[PDB]
């Protein structure tokens, strides 16, 4: 009865897990490739800066 | 123990059934879809800054919301606040134990937490009427080491430790307002969602798992490592995150499909990793490692597409401005650089 | 700074003293002995941190010795993992390692099996071996002495060591133990162990330790010198 | 809990000596700089002398340099100001002011309550063309001042400083850079402008908003104070 | 003048200066590079060694204005001017190659006899202002280098000369006496005081570590010994029977000698100090 306790806690969570909805892998791939072209010009790091805005050229 | 037998059984079958439905929602893969663009061209990143004066190994840093101020731990007893522009050191606080090894900074600016093997996560106020900064609170419920703390606004800070739990704390009373368990080892590192309402940890089980800070459950469990995972951070969508590991492996999970998306790894490589980061818009991934090096991923191909390449020793913690403009990298050679 | 309007160059001026400020500190802690104190619980690090200095994680204990400071750590409250903060302690002056002779034949409370000294012998092996410290000294002690007296005679050590074939009397299990312990080392030439028995010795402890870091001291500043 | 507490003072004899002291208490005395301020019966105020933190840097007016000087005693929390050879226009009230230095801190934020002293008998102007305004409770008021050469330097940020002086009572910071409001002063205060031309709007005037703002410039020393602008009811 | 018109001397010289000159050289500049571009932290014990290479160095600057200076049978073609240049750098960088000889021999005494002495924990700015109190009273000693002639002409040729004969007082003789003997005790008394007290270390010592330390100890002194010893002594028998050796040709060839087996150490210290140390870094 000690490591029922801990056991049946697990189970709980495994059933509440069990039941979460899930997309397509396709879908998550296209989002984040969509996010990644969709903000390339706002990110300095891929795409460098001329040194006028540039705070520690 | 029929019972603990049946119980067993269950889980198990449980676990079956959910990586069979993990396993039939899969289909393709990242790569597959991203063969399609063009690839991100080689990175030439150049030292910009270096910060000295931490006399001893150097743990972590956090950089500000400003972009500008930084706050950096060593265990020489020391937390220094630097102005990253013009080099000027700010702040320097004498800690009480200096074993610290985490740090973090309130995105009000207001105050700074640190915390190591003391058990106990101390808050400092950097505005003070008096000339000096002083600490504020002490939070002292945990059983092991601090391994990482972060902010969600002044009077909340969410903490980790060796105890293998992770508690919600409020800053003003003092006081436990939700505990984080369910790990069964060392949690290691933690990363908070852009929206605030959950966070991820990484334990020395091999696993993740997300976290609902209102409700203080946990939603979903990730297991794709095979060592320690020491570092993790969320993709800015927030729809995802990276972990690395001892291993020599970084790996993308997603939340939505609910299991791991793409490895970054290369045989060159065996040495663990001590921290990820991402960039603004998610396109590079930075990971250092024990080799003494920090390479610079492409998120979406995993390519290699360049190395930073400036310390003598372990490269222990990295940070990525919130406007993107600036990396910053820590070491155990105690010097701080500036990359850009 | 000839271009820097005066708020900067006051800002300046103030990261110059904190600057100072800091190499001053540095330069005082330099100056420092730090000591890494393990054992198990029963071992006797308690008494052997009181004879020193006439849920919290690590405990720290200051006391000075012939002008001489010294630092010393205790992590024995740290259940979790070792292996995640062991590299915290890499570059210790040295380690002080403590060990009860009158446990030899004691069977640890939470496994029947596993006997008291192997269970230290395997710590030590871990710990000596460990690759954050293959330069370490290490400072090994045998607390209870007048115990293992006692119980010698009522006792053979062949119960603990089936393979110790000797005479029963007090020297040689003693020595027997200190070989047994000491043949787990396995630099040999990199590092050195130092030993010494210890029932109620009287600031004689603390003469051994001074002069165990006091031939670390002279390696550090041979090192130093080139000569080496 | 801060507090400056000035002594000396009274009739002075021409070319005398006295020396001002300064008792500083409830803060961090030694990391702060210190100023000296003066100002004249019926008189705008007047920069005179500065140490700072460290006593590393002293700086003087060119009226008083030679036959002022400033010092510390740091363990004592203790400011002083030594004084030889006073003349007539030395007679004033001398105000002492706390300082410090670094990214996005306050300085001039705390003004002692200053001693009187009494004797018997290029740099940047700030300018205030106005010298009174007629203000009735509920109404906006807008305060303008102009600055010679440019205060804008190539970092970004304007050195541009409001103060506030009520009848009586010791000068009380309000805008520091030209837009940031200090610690404890409400959201009806607005500071704005462009390189020369600077204005402080009041929205919703109280009866407590009544006084004399000074305009100063922080660019480079001397430091130089703008004349008054007086509201009233 | 005198003239000892002995052309043996003229062609032994050029072979020892000239093999000094090409085997001197390149270890000092390998040391030169290592210290500053090869290290990060300069902790004190390093500043006396980065001297004592840099006084190295400057003699071996200098060295090859004599080596065919002795090819042209001692006749100094260019420079009058020239020649109290040319005799300074051969006193402030052969006593500033002796003095850094007893400061690192001084150094490593109070790291194994007084580990814990204050002297052990001084920072690089307070022994930067030792080497800047030493290299520049060295300087000092030596003005009448500067002040002072030494041209002496003959029939056929000018000889530029110092140690040249009879009994040159309070100068060059005093101070080389006084400079040869006066570190030679502080030398030998702490070579054998650190040896004495490394040996009772009963368990250090059974590291061979300790016993090649302690080898590097005594070849130092015994290096010493063996190149300024022929220098000092022959000057000493020339200065005490001066009345009969009115510059006698075989005399004049040995003082020749003796000093290029004095240039001799500063190619022993590049190969004693730096090359035969673990701990120093790699050069490939
Ligand atoms: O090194 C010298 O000072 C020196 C001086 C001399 O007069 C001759 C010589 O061969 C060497």
């Amino acid at each position: 009865t000690a490591s029922i306790a801990q056991a049946r806690k697990l189970v709980e969570q495994l059933k509440m897990e069990a039941n979460i909805d899930r997309i397509k892998v396709s879908k998550a791939a296209a989002d984040l490739m969509a996010y990644c072209e969709a903000h390339a010009k706002e990110d300095p790091l891929l795409t460098p800066v001329p040194a006028s805005e540039n705070p520690f050229r | 123990q029929s019972e603990l037998d049946q119980l067993r059984q269950e889980a198990e079958q449980l676990k079956n059934q959910i990586r069979d439905a993990r396993k039939a929602c899969a289909d393709a893969t990242l790569s597959q879809i991203t063969n399609n663009i063009d690839p991100v061209g080689r990175i030439q990143m150049r030292t910009r800054r270096t910060l000295r004066g931490h006399l001893a190994k150097i743990y972590a840093m956090h950089w500000g919301t400003d972009s500008r101020l930084l706050v950096s731990a060593s265990q020489d007893g020391k937390l220094i606040i630097w102005d990253s522009y013009t080099t000027n050191k700010v702040h320097a606080i004498p800690l009480r134990s200096s074993w610290v090894m985490t740090c973090a900074y309130a995105p009000s600016g207001n105050y700074v937490a640190c915390g190591g093997l003391d058990n106990i996560c101390s808050i400092y106020n950097l505005k003070t009427r008096e000339g000096n900064v002083r600490v504020s609170r002490e939070l002292a419920g945990h059983t092991g080491y601090l391994s990482c703390c972060r902010f969600l606004d002044d009077n909340q800070i969410v903490t980790s430790s060796g105890d293998t739990t992770c508690a919600l704390w409020d800053i003003e009373t003092g006081q436990q307002t939700t505990t984080f368990t369910g790990h069964t080892g060392d949690v290691m590192s933690l990363s908070l969602a852009p929206d605030t309402r959950l966070f991820v940890s990484g334990a020395c089980d091999a696993s993740a798992k997300l976290w609902d800070v209102r409700e203080g459950m946990c939603r979903q469990t990730f297991t794709g490592h095979e060592s320690d995972i020491n570092a993790i951070c969320f993709f800015p969508n927030g729809n995802a995150f990276a972990t690395g590991s001892d291993d020599a492996t970084c790996r993308l999970f997603d939340l939505r499909a609910d299991q791991e998306l793409m490895t970054y790894s290369h045989d060159n490589i065996i040495c663990g990793i001590t921290s990820v980061s991402f960039s603004k818009s998610g396109r590079l991934l930075l990971a250092g490692y024990d080799d003494f090096n920090c390479n610079v991923w492409d998120a979406l191909k995993a390519d290699r597409a360049g190395v930073l390449a400036g310390h003598d020793n372990r490269v222990s913690c990295l940070g990525v401005t919130d406007d993107g403009m600036a990396v910053a990298t820590g070491s155990w050679d105690s010097f701080l650089k500036i990359w850009n | 700074g000839c271009t820097l309007s005066a708020e900067d160059k006051a800002a300046v001026e103030r990261s110059k003293m904190i600057d100072r400020n800091l190499r001053e500190d540095g330069e005082k802690a330099a100056r420092e002995v730090k000591l890494l104190l393990l054992g198990a619980g029963e071992s006797g690090k308690n008494t052997i941190v009181k004879q020193m200095k006439i849920t919290t994680g690590i405990v720290e204990t200051h006391f000075t010795f012939k002008d001489l400071h010294f630092k010393m750590f205790d992590v024995g409250a740290q259940r979790s993992e070792r292996k995640k903060w062991i590299h915290c302690f890499e570059g210790v002056t040295a380690i002080i390692f403590c060990v009860a002779l009158s446990d030899y034949d004691l069977v640890l409370a939470e496994d029947e099996e596993m006997n008291r000294m192997h269970a230290s012998m395997k710590l030590f092996d871990s710990i000596c071996n460990n690759k954050w410290f293959t330069d370490t000294s290490i400072i090994l002690f045998l607390n209870k002495k007048d115990l293992f007296e006692e119980k010698i005679k009522k006792s053979p050590l062949t119960i603990c060591y089936p393979e110790y074939a000797g005479s029963n009397t007090y020297e040689e299990a003693a020595a027997y133990i200190q070989c047994q312990f000491e043949d787990l080392n396995k630099r040999k030439d990199t590092k050195e162990i130092y030993t010494h028995f210890t029932c109620s010795t009287d600031t004689k402890n603390v003469q051994f330790v001074f002069d165990a870091v006091t031939d670390v001291i002279i390696k550090n500043n041979l090192k130093d010198c080139g000569l080496f | 809990m801060v507090q400056l507490v000035e002594s000396g003072g009274g009739l002075v004899q021409p070319g005398g000596s006295r020396k001002l002291s300064c008792s500083a208490s409830g803060f961090a005395f030694s990391s702060f700089g210190m100023h000296w301020v003066r100002q004249a019966p019926e008189k705008g105020l007047e920069w005179v002398a500065y140490i700072s933190s460290g006593s590393g840097t002293i700086y003087y007016a060119d009226t008083v340099k030679g036959r002022f000087t400033i010092s510390r005693d740091d363990p004592k929390n203790t400011l002083f100001l030594q004084m030889t050879s006073l003349r007539s226009e030395d007679t004033a009230m001398y105000y002492c002011v706390r300082s410090i230095y670094y990214y996005g801190s306050s300085p001039f934020d705390f003004w002692g309550q200053g001693t009187t002293l009494t004797v018997s008998s290029s740099d940047i102007v700030m300018t205030q063309a106005t010298s009174s305004v007629p203000v009735t409770p509920g109404e906006s008021v807008s305060i303008s001042c102009r600055s010679s050469k440019s205060l804008l330097h190539s970092n970004g940020n304007t050195y541009l400083y409001w103060f506030l002086q009520r009848p009586g009572q010791s000068p009380q910071l309000l805008i520091y850079r030209m837009s940031n409001l200090a610690s404890g002063v409400p959201d009806r205060f607005s500071g704005s402008g462009s390189g020369t031309a600077f204005t402080l709007t009041i929205s919703r005037l109280e009866a407590e908003d009544v006084g004399v703002y000074y305009c100063m410039q922080h660019l480079e020393y001397p430091l130089t104070f703008g004349a008054g602008t007086k509201l009233e009811l | 003048c005198c003239r000892i018109e002995g052309d043996t001397i003229s062609q032994v010289m050029p072979p020892l200066l000239i093999v000094a000159f090409v085997l001197g050289a390149l270890g000092n500049g390998v040391a030169l590079c290592g210290f500053c571009f090869h290290m990060k932290t300069w902790k004190p014990s390093t500043v006396y060694l980065f001297n004592l290479a840099v006084a190295d160095f400057l003699l071996m600057i200098c060295l090859p204005f004599r080596t065919d200076y002795y090819l042209r049978r001692r006749h100094w073609a260019f420079g009058d001017i020239p020649c109290r240049v040319g005799l300074f750098t051969l006193a402030m960088n052969r006593a500033g190659s002796i003095v850094f000889l007893t400061v690192v021999a001084a150094d490593r005494y109070f790291k194994v006899v007084h580990p814990h002495h204050a002297v052990n924990t001084i920072s690089t700015r307070v022994a930067a202002g030792i080497v800047c109190t030493l290299w520049a009273l060295v300087i000092l000693g030596t003005v009448y280098l500067l002040l002072e002639n030494h041209l002496c002409v003959q029939e056929t040729a000018v000889s530029c000369e110092s140690f040249i004969m009879e009994s040159a007082n309070g100068w060059h003789d005093i101070m080389f006496q006084l400079e040869f003997f006066m570190p030679l005790g502080i030398i030998l008394f702490c070579s054998f005081k650190i040896v004495w007290s490394l040996r009772r270390r009963q368990q250090l010592a059974r590291q061979a570590r300790m016993k090649k330390a302690t080898r590097f100890i005594m070849v130092v002194a015994i290096v010493f010994i063996t190149c300024y010893l022929p220098s000092v002594s022959a000057r000493l028998y020339f200065l005490w029977t001066v009345p009969s050796s009115a510059c006698d040709p075989s005399v004049h060839g040995a003082l020749h000698i003796t000093l290029s087996f004095t240039y001799m150490n500063s190619m022993l210290d590049p190969l004693v100090y730096y090359f035969s140390s673990p701990s120093f870094p790699k050069f490939y």
